């Protein structure tokens, strides 16, 4: 029982890692946020090129 | 570690078996040792 509720910690352990990740992937500069914009500005200007 | 803790406490479970199956042997050897008791042999010959 012990070692299924350290099991247990193990796995929220990983929860909170892949949260730590997905913040990242948020908190980041070059997120898809930067990157749709980059295509956005960059489409509107190749096309009056 | 936990889990070679679980190990050591099944081998202690496993001991306290053997035990127990040891002392059931024993008690029927030194039973089976011994046919008759001497109560048993003085029935015979008083019935002889």
């Amino acid at each position: 029982r012990e070692a299924a509720v350290l099991q247990k910690n193990y796995l929220e352990t990983q929860q909170a890692q892949t949260q730590a990740q997905l913040a990242f992937l948020q908190s980041k500069f070059s997120n898809a946020a930067l990157y749709n914009w980059l295509r956005g500005r960059l489409s509107a200007i190749y096309y009056q090129f | 570690d936990k889990v070679m803790a679980e190990i050591d406490a099944d081998k202690l479970a496993l001991q306290e078996s053997r035990h127990g199956a040891q002392s059931r042997f024993d008690s029927f050897n030194t039973l089976y040792d011994e046919d008759v008791n001497a109560g048993e042999k003085q029935a015979m010959d008083l019935y002889l």
